[PDB]
């Protein structure tokens, strides 16, 4: 069921709009796919890891080495072992990845909550008509300081203080 | 010369491993190639290519060396006919593929013009058509009265300069029911197969076609004919509209796709897929050059991911609208990853 | 738009680590194919000696 | 750029292209445009007169039957005239006296035709005047 | 039928060579005109650069084509721009110039072509003919009142790198009140704005028509040139086929005569 | 074919160049005298080295007959050299 194993990564790439830019994760996906490709190639192209000693040695009447060749073959049943040395590296990688991803997910949930509440404090909580003018310096802590700072040094103008407003003449 | 039409034959033979190598007589098409007048080194190459891909289990290759004498080469096609009778007449569906038959004609020329018989048309012996027919006409598809067996034949003729217009070539093209023309340009221009799709034709497209390629993809066959006609006009005409340009780009991607690589016979699984995706806009959106690997990836995805649907398309004998939808899903998956 | 920037991350925490593991352990499973290629190559060598 | 450049490129055959000069005095529509050097940003439709284009060398006089001399801020006088004229071929007697009078026959046409040809009524007098 | 094909291709090649000679004859005059016309338009362009003469805002539709009926892409590219303008501004009046542009403009909108004058591409761009064409345009239906007018005119870069490119025209209103028209001053009595609009139309039209005649003469030396190449290739192929057929016929004759003997 | 091969050379004086008025109109590309150097005079060879390249370049560059304005200026000088030779 190797479809599912890459199905998660394919779905992630389908939703990697926040995950686009993976510098060293696509390389890992390439490594995983190369491992599967070499595995399927070993399975298909290479014959059985065995010897057709049932008849092939008989076709060689005086081989005098088919016995020796089969002896080496059977005695070379384990040429070597597998290497599943990933037993603490896997744990450390899992710990780092899981802690980072949990921090990311909690941050995302908190951002969702903050946006939802601020919008709830926006869809009906923006008193644009009857809010006290100086209360803006109450809502904006630097508004009072800067406004005192803005007129204090002597300049009575700001860069485009009325960029979206009109100055108007007497009429 | 050296057009590898012999290789087209060899690949055609290798398909006697995905059905013949099973156990199905109804799927069995026990091919018997021929070797009429070829350099014995080429014979060795053929034998090795038969053994390595495990073809010699299903192909009897009667041989006639160039170093061999003229009567041998002349009689060889008759020997292949005899083998075809011995197989097909038994009642199992069998096949044949005569080798380069132009050498057989040259042998008949030697036999006639050398013994005493006056020459005929094109300086070749008069009964060239007689011999050619007596070879090809042996092949047929008998009825259940004779066992419903058949000896399908793929006689191979050779010209000089790809000459369709020749005594032996044109006369044979009257005798054989199908033609697949291999050019000189395309043989160096754009395709390892280099089969002139427009020029090639067979007198039975509907009856006896891959039920996958017609029963569902019959519209795909008409689209093959239509896109071939489309690419026929794609030389120096302007861009009248966008419809013609779109047809040109999609059909050209299809042509760059359709060449089944040498000694790589793998068919009745996603045949329609190319034209269906082109009209449904799955492969056509890919780059034309990249298709050379995109097709391989799509096939492997159908194999290890759409295994049920692909295996059914192999076995169910048709690509149903439901199987068309599942293949569309697999096509979306191939487009995605 | 801030909500939208948060919208993509919704169905991504489901399988980010799942992919991190699927692309890690299955790739870790390649030592078996390596050792099997080793034995298959030994079989090819000895079989070729026998064929000689 | 110092001096004053003139661009006298009529729709017939371009004569001057940005060449330096000391004066390009010409007969403008409202008056006499004696732009000597630099000039100022102002371009005027011209009246049939004499354009004595005073180069660094002598002022060539050519009775020119119209144009506009764009005094670009770069001391460039883009005089896109309608006609060209030499300092010698634009000077003659008989060709400047009988042609206009023969054209006065055309003035015997209807009202709009006479209104058009009223320009030609005095057209030839300008060349014989500015020929000196 | 191969012999008739070879001879007909040869005749077409001779006709193509004659057309090439005619193209050279017309191209000499077209280039002669364009040489002075480009400078003439650059003279008033210097003012349009001296004063940023951007025109804002009954708006005519125009194209560039001489008195010939298409040559490769001479008429086709202008026709595409004409159809695009017809789609974008269906109520845009068309100025049908010459013949090919006249026919193309009559094709899209009957209510657009306000003039139908033929044979403009008789020869080199003449100052008086272009000026009279403009004066008629400046008098036909108040084309001066046309607030904007775009000249979809050929821009032959070197040989044929062109299409009917679109440009603006500084009109009576857009000349006096240009933002950088404060640079170059005008006189209330002199009535500069109207005259500047008319003369800008004149210089632009003369330069554009001269460039277009030169570019179509190129289309008579860069489209028939492709046709001459096609004729050369076809003639070589047919000559090969006929020389091979004659030789093979003689050989088959000798073979038949000996085989009889 | 036998006349060509038997000869140690093939100065195939095709008719076409003769038809352009030329009395001694050999073909530039076709003539290849295999043992000519062993009979060549060195002083002539000194100049003929450039003549051979000029001829080959003229043959290679006369293809662009109808696109000669845009042709490279060095190619134009090469065409001038081929024509002059």
């Amino acid at each position: 069921a190797k479809s599912a194993a890459n199905k998660l990564d394919w779905a992630k790439v389908i939703s990697s709009l926040r995950i686009t830019g993976s510098t060293a994760t696509q390389l890992s996906s390439f490594k995983k796919r190369n491992d599967e490709a070499r595995r399927q190639l070993l399975e298909l192209q290479s014959q059985p890891t065995e010897v057709d000693f049932s008849h092939y040695r008989s076709v060689l009447k005086n081989t005098s080495v088919i016995d020796k060749i089969e002896s080496y073959v059977k005695q070379y049943k384990p040429v070597k072992i597998d290497a599943s040395k990933q037993l603490q590296v896997i744990e450390s990688f899992e710990k780092h990845a899981m802690t980072n991803a949990k921090e990311t997910e909690s941050l995302v949930s908190k951002e969702l909550k903050d946006l939802q509440s601020t919008l709830d404090n926006i869809q009906s909580a923006r008193p644009f008509d009857e809010l006290t003018v100086d209360d803006l310096t109450k809502i904006k802590p630097e508004i009072d300081a800067k406004v005192e700072e803005m007129v204090k040094k002597g300049k009575w103008d700001v860069p485009g203080y009325k960029d979206r407003f009109g100055n108007l003449n007497v009429m | 010369r050296q057009t590898g039409k012999t290789a087209v034959a060899l690949d055609t033979i290798l398909n006697q491993k995905r059905w013949n190598n099973g156990s199905d007589e109804s799927k069995k098409l026990y091919c018997v190639y021929v070797a009429v007048g070829q350099k014995r080194s080429t014979v060795a190459q053929l034998v090795q290519t038969l053994e390595q891909h495990d073809a010699m289990k299903y192909s009897i290759i009667v041989a006639a060396t160039a170093s061999e004498a003229a009567p041998l080469q002349y009689l060889a096609p008759f020997t292949a006919a005899s083998i075809g009778e011995w197989f097909r007449d038994n009642g199992k569906h069998a096949l044949i593929v005569y080798d380069d038959l132009s050498k057989q004609a040259v042998a008949y020329r030697q036999l006639s013009l050398l013994l005493r018989r006056p020459p005929g048309r094109e300086a070749y012996p008069g009964d060239v058509f007689y011999l050619h027919s007596r070879l090809l006409e042996r092949a047929a598809k008998l009825s259940e009265k004779e066992g419903s067996g058949s000896l399908t034949a793929l006689p191979v003729i050779e010209t000089q300069g790809g000459d369709v217009s020749a005594y032996i070539p044109t006369n044979v093209i009257s005798i054989t029911d199908g033609q697949i023309f291999l050019e000189a340009e395309l043989f160096y221009k754009g395709i390892r197969p280099a089969i002139n799709v427009g020029l090639s034709v067979s007198r039975v497209g509907s009856a006896a076609q891959v039920k996958a390629l017609k029963q569902v993809a019959g519209s795909l066959k008409l689209f093959l004919a239509q896109y071939r006609e489309v690419a026929a006009f794609a030389q120096f005409g302007s861009d009248l509209d966008a419809s013609t340009k779109q047809t040109l780009v999609r059909g050209e991607r299809l042509t760059q796709l359709l060449k089944q690589n040498q000694y790589s016979p793998l068919a009745t699984e996603e045949q329609v897929p190319l034209i269906y995706a082109g009209v449904n806009g799955h492969l056509d959106g890919i780059e034309l050059s990249r298709i050379g690997e995109f097709e391989s990836s799509f096939l492997s995805y159908l194999k290890s991911n759409h295994n049920e649907l692909l295996t059914e398309i192999r076995e169910k004998g048709e690509l149903s609208k439901e199987l068309l939808a599942s293949l569309k899903s697999a096509t979306e998956s191939f487009v995605a990853t | 738009d801030r909500i939208d920037s948060v919208s993509q991350l919704q169905n991504v925490a489901e399988t980010t680590k799942v992919l991190f593991d699927v692309s890690k352990e299955t790739v870790e499973l390649e030592s078996e194919a390596f050792e099997l290629k080793q034995k298959v190559e030994l079989a090819h060598e000895a079989k070729a000696v026998l064929d000689s | 750029s110092s001096g004053l450049k003139l661009q006298f490129a009529l729709p017939h055959e371009t004569l001057y292209s940005g060449s330096e000069v000391t004066q390009v005095n010409l007969p403008a529509k409202s008056g006499r445009i004696g732009v000597l050097a630099n000039h100022v940003p102002t371009v005027e439709q011209l009246l049939p007169g004499v354009v004595e284009v005073m180069e660094g060398s002598n002022s060539k006089k050519f009775f020119i039957s119209g144009g506009f001399a764009t005094v670009q801020p770069d001391s460039q006088l883009c005089v896109t005239a309608i006609e060209a004229f030499p300092l010698e071929s634009f000077s003659q007697e008989n060709i400047k006296n009988l042609l206009a009078e023969a054209k006065k026959n055309v003035s015997s046409s209807d009202a709009r035709e006479a209104a058009e040809a009223a320009i030609q009524v005095e057209v030839l007098e300008n060349l014989q005047s500015v020929l000196k | 039928e191969v012999e008739m094909r070879l001879k007909s291709i040869k005749n077409i090649e001779k006709i193509t060579k004659t057309m090439k000679i005619v193209a050279s004859t017309r191209l000499s005059k077209a280039e002669k005109a364009k040489i002075s016309a480009k400078k003439m338009d650059e003279a008033e362009q210097l003012f349009y650069k001296n004063a940023e003469t951007k025109n804002l805002d009954k708006e005519l539709i125009v194209a560039i084509t001489s008195d010939k009926g298409l040559c490769g892409s001479i008429h086709s590219q202008l026709a595409k721009a004409v159809r695009r303008h017809l789609n974008d501004q269906p109520n845009a009046d068309i100025v049908t110039i010459g013949d090919k542009i006249k026919m193309q403009l009559l094709r899209t909108h009957p209510n657009n072509i306000k003039l139908s004058i033929n044979g403009i591409g008789k020869d080199a761009p003449t100052f008086q003919e272009s000026a009279l064409i403009a004066d008629k345009l400046l008098s036909v239906m108040k084309a001066g009142t046309y607030p904007k007018i775009s000249i979809f005119y050929n821009d032959p870069v070197s040989s044929l790198s062109f299409e009917p490119s679109e440009k603006p025209i500084f009109n009576a209103k857009t000349i006096e009140q240009s933002p950088s028209f404060g640079k170059f001053e005008i006189d209330t009595d002199a009535n500069v704005p109207r005259d500047l609009f008319e003369y800008t139309l004149a210089n632009q039209m003369l330069t554009a028509m001269a460039q277009g005649y030169a570019a179509e003469i190129s289309a008579r030396r860069n489209a028939m040139d492709n046709a001459s190449k096609n004729a050369g290739d076809m003639i070589n192929r047919y000559s090969i086929l006929y020389n091979r057929t004659r030789q093979a016929v003689i050989t088959n004759e000798l073979v038949d005569i000996i085989t009889g003997a």
